[PDB]
């Protein structure tokens, strides 16, 4: 499961919704966030100089 | 270590532990700066690159 | 940049590749009776690249592509029922993708 | 970026290191009867590095290190005792460690 995808359908749908209700002060999504990975490999920039 | 045992020998004490990571082994790498520069190769490029 | 279409015959691969970006340099003929085509323009040229007799093509309005990538047909399933299927993605054809 | 592989000899080892690089080069030749690998192409070549016939190889979580650097091992010795064995180690082959 990536939980990545997960992460970031809570963040867009649910983390904003709640940290709207009235009441609450603080919301702590204890996980990370998306982002494009730029898996390199250095021996293909060998490979190419 | 010197405490953790004088108390962990101490019936008094149920337990007492490090609530702490214990030393790791680690890598250093020994960069031969002299040797690098003189292939040409910035002290820049390796921090970068590492 | 303009609406101009040449047809032209694909003559002549070569073995080599270069050093510096690992291509090939290829070379084909394209008759110019107007001098449309000018020396030195940059032109991207549309080579066939193999010739499938079982290809699928669905429009791509119809796959979608899930947050990791992976994208999925929607099937009727048996008792008109909607089943998820992953596909393994492929070309491209108009507004139409390839499995 | 592909799946085919090829079988090669290594002809010369030069003796000349590469002032810019540090390096020393080597040549080996390939069959090419298909004519597949293609001049200038970027490739990687598996070359042994001599051969060990009598080579241990632990689970590579069952090395310890000391303060120096020092690696050591846990052995079971006679009465079921556990032993300190000091120990140099060498590469790292998927989950063990080359001692």
């Amino acid at each position: 499961a990536n939980t990545t995808a997960l992460a970031d359908y809570a963040v867009r749908n649910v983390n904003n919704e709640i940290r709207r209700l009235p009441g609450v002060g603080k919301l702590q999504f204890f996980d990370s966030e998306a982002a494009m990975r730029v898996w390199i490999d250095p021996q293909k920039l060998v490979g190419y100089g | 270590d010197e405490v953790l045992g004088k108390v962990n020998g101490n019936p008094k004490f149920l337990y007492a532990m490090m609530e702490g990571l214990a030393e790791a082994p680690q890598l250093r790498l020994v960069i031969d700066r002299e040797q690098a520069r003189t292939l040409g190769v910035s002290f820049e490029a390796i921090s970068s690159a590492l | 940049g303009t609406d101009i279409e040449r047809k032209g015959t694909l003559l002549f691969t070569d073995i080599s590749v270069d050093r510096s970006t690992g291509q090939i340099a290829l070379r084909g003929q394209f008759d110019n009776p107007e001098g449309v085509l000018l020396p030195g323009m940059y032109v991207r040229v549309r080579t066939p690249q193999g010739l499938n007799q079982n290809a699928i093509l669905v429009p791509q309005r119809a796959v979608q592509r899930s947050a990791d990538g992976q994208a999925s047909v929607m099937l009727l399933g048996e008792g008109d029922t909607v089943e998820v299927r992953q596909v393994t993605t492929g070309a491209m054809q108009g507004s139409r993708w390839q499995i």
